[PDB]
DNA sequence: ATCAATATCCACCTGCAGATACTACCAAAAGTGTATTTGGAAACTGCTCCATCAAAAGGCATGTTCAGCTGATTCAGCTGAACATGCCTTTTGATGGAGCAGTTTCCAAATACACTTTTGGTAGTATCTGCAGGTGGATATTGAT
DNA sequence: ATCAATATCCACCTGCAGATACTACCAAAAGTGTATTTGGAAACTGCTCCATCAAAAGGCATGTTCAGCTGAATCAGCTGAACATGCCTTTTGATGGAGCAGTTTCCAAATACACTTTTGGTAGTATCTGCAGGTGGATATTGAT
């Protein structure tokens, strides 16, 4: 009867943080959910790419970056950047 | 099972009304009598090279039944992406 | 008997179909047309409902785009009225 | 036991990003930042999103977004515009637009 | 004492210049121009000689392709002089 | 005699373009114009190249990092390499 | 030792091609006639294209291929226009192609 | 020093037997072999996602095969399938 | 019409950039042979959801009428095409040195693995609520006069 | 301007499906804690090929002049909008089974070293040739008359 993951819980997390007081159509969560996949394999086939045109075996945070600052528009990177420049800092630390 | 009924001239249920719909949601005051059959044309070769592509990943995986997922990713390799369905 | 000049009901259409966002072709002659396309490719094909829906969604939000750019085609010919000469620049343009 | 997430600081979930890195055969290897950065980076942008799609709802009285609401907050934003410059949202659509010289009169 | 009308000259050059595929844009300006470009996003840059080739090749062939779509746009709205509304209907309708 | 760089892509070489499109009448604004689109897709290409660039730590933009930005604009060049 | 090139009747590299397969993270494993399929077709796609592409030397008093023939020669057929779409041939240049409205009147 | 590899000899020959006097320039033969680098990447990518989208580890002839009739238009897929077709049979019949 | 200015053609000639051809050579693929592991087709079959069917909900087809848009016609003015007439930029080649690319080292971070804990999904039975659609009545827009 | 036909607004309400809420449950995910491998960073370095600049090459800037295009204004013919009318097809909602999807079995085919052979790439040289870029001379094209 096997399970379909997919990232609703963390969206719908993601939505109580920016509006405590608004829901969301299980319609709209699918949406959010293609969305999250289609970000996600765009910039990991950049990271992809990117690796193998430097004949790097690795992805790392530093092609995750990369990958970013070549799919998103100027403030959307940006903003992007930061935010996982500072999950990866504070993760580093935590141990 | 037993035959069933043959399909033609379906492009003819895109009805003129529909049409003049879709061209409203789209801007448009007023509309040329020949635009009817020129978007029944241009909607079919549409269906066409989506469809192909999907019946063609249906296939791929051994199936008889075209699914959503066949779709989205006829979609997708049209540049044509879509959200809403399995995306 | 009241009559609305032409362009009037034409112009409360556009506003109300572009404030709505429900599928504006019907949906079993979608359905069968769908179904007429693909047996010709392939014969014994069965259809998800929501495979049906999603060719809905897609060729409804193409042909809307497509009339967006098919009535500036026409607008630039200092016209009002699209014609088949607007859709074919726009689909050649496009690079379909 | 902490999670990554946790671990991170983040909502979303480090250790599925990681393994679905894996699956997906990006490379050989994945670094062990990589689902770190790559979470918070989608993480923001729904945020980014459902801060917008949120608004269209107030906007239009209502406290359920849906996807007309999500369509709204993408198209009238340039940069999610231009990111999604290829993208469907079912049921979403479009912005309410009429060419100037459809108008009446003068 | 001997002249051409306006338009022969023209018709001329399109013949000659489709006949032939070497670069139209002298190469040192335009060297200058992607330099300049690179400056904003990082200082202290050189550039491979290919590097640089590579760059003139593709902004000429999108730019000649863009005159055809231009060329068409013009056409359209039933001219024969190429306008900066030709160019940008061209461009809204690639989606650029 | 100080001059722009932009303006070095001169009206005759414009015009040969324009020319190569099929071009017969040229309005004296498209010059001005065409420098607009030309910086423009420049930019565009320019900034992915060079973010190959430095991600691979060079001060040297090669063929490669600008036919890679090429490829993902969608206008693959043959000819330089890849 | 009989290559597999041979094997399969073909000059364009199994070995080369299986190799490429492998290392480009295409999947976790690859099958045995993967390469040798995918390398028939890449054979014959280049034989198609220096068909044309000879025939349009042919045609200029040229014995020798330049750009300008790989770029008649794909421009020319349809279905290598199609494939090719969305791709530039360096010194390529153009196809002779004149608006007829641009005709002088005769 | 680092062995730099491409197509050309095979592409040359390949010329060779289909227009045995007729020579390539050199920029010819590197756009050929952009071609071909171009098209294996798009096959494979095509085949690789044909894969993942049925949860299977390989790629195989079969899905080189989808690949190529989801990728090349109408005739040029029908003679690239039987290409691909004999070069297999001949593969397998032979020791 | 003819006449003459200029462009365009074809044949033939040649010099050298660009291409073929050589060969020692040699590393790193590509093939081979043996040992081990696993992916996915087959056979069985649980169970979702698709095809298909009848009852009313409710848009479509057609003809008539005429408002106003398209497209032809005309025409004057301004705007690009052509083509003089000079200079100033670009191209070409030559020569230091920046940096990219090759190579070797070694350790931090990676994969592998086994075993222990947590989590996200689903199922089942639960009651909860946002808004769609209905109403009617208050105001706005439209078009005749 | 006024009047009056009809669309539009929004405010209030009841029904209900779609959302949210809950406990019991578990398989597979994720975390944790070892043992073992290695990718790529660092550091040093030899050699392209890049930026520079000076000498030779040559195209573009400018102004005058006017052909012929663009766009305005005018008009009629006729297309396409609006709307009344009649009525047929899609929408929706309830059962029977085709096929999809979840088991488990198991071998044909995959990967994984290790080991032997070859080929494709480079470098040094030398060797060769297709054709671009002149030339003369014959005719075609264009534009004046
Ligand atoms: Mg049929």
């Amino acid at each position: 009867k096997t399970r379909k993951e997919s990232y609703a819980i963390y969206v719908y997390k993601v939505l109580k943080q920016v509006h405590p007081d608004t829901g969301i159509s299980s319609k709209a969560m699918s949406i959010m959910n293609s969305f999250v996949n289609d970000v996600f394999e765009r910039i990991a086939g950049e990271a992809s790419r990117l690796a193998h045109y430097n004949k790097r075996s690795t992805i790392t945070s530093r092609e995750i970056q990369t990958a970013v600052r070549l799919l998103l528009p100027g403030e959307l990177a940006k903003h992007a950047v930061s935010e996982g420049t500072k999950a990866v800092t504070k993760y580093t630390s935590a141990k | 099972k037993r035959h069933r009924k043959v399909l033609r001239d379906n492009i003819q249920g895109i009805t003129k009304p529909a049409i003049r719909r879709l061209a409203r949601r789209g801007g448009v005051k007023r509309i040329s009598g020949l635009i009817y059959e020129e978007t029944r044309g241009v909607l079919k070769v549409f269906l066409e090279n989506v469809i192909r592509d999907a019946v063609t990943y249906t296939e791929h995986a051994k199936r008889k039944t075209v699914t959503a997922m066949d779709v989205v990713y006829a979609l997708k390799r049209q540049g044509r992406t879509l959200y809403g369905f399995g995306g | 008997p009241h009559r609305y000049r032409p362009g009037t009901v034409a112009l409360r259409e556009i506003r109300r179909y572009q404030k709505s966002t429900e599928l504006l072709i019907r949906k079993l002659p979608f359905q069968r047309l769908v179904r007429e396309i693909a047996q010709d490719f392939k014969t014994d094909l069965r259809f998800q409902s929501s495979a049906v829906m999603a060719l809905q969604e897609a060729s409804e939000a193409y042909l809307v785009a497509l009339f967006e750019d098919t009535n500036l085609c026409a607008i630039h010919a200092k016209r009002v009225t699209i014609m088949p000469k607007d859709i074919q620049l726009a689909r050649r343009i496009r690079g379909e | 036991a902490k999670t990554r997430s946790s671990r991170a600081g983040l909502q979303f979930p480090v250790g599925r990003v990681h393994r679905l890195l894996r699956k997906g055969n990006y490379a050989e290897r994945v670094g062990a930042g990589a689902p770190v950065y790559l979470a918070a980076v989608l993480e923001y942008l729904t945020a980014e999103i459902l801060e917008l799609a949120g608004n269209a709802a107030r906007d239009n009285k209502k406290t359920r977004i849906i996807p007309r609401h999500l369509q709204l907050a993408v198209r009238n934003d340039e940069e999610l515009n231009k990111l999604l410059g290829r993208v469907t949202i079912a049921q979403g659509g479009v912005l309410p637009n009429i060419q100037s010289v459809l108008l009446p009169k003068k």
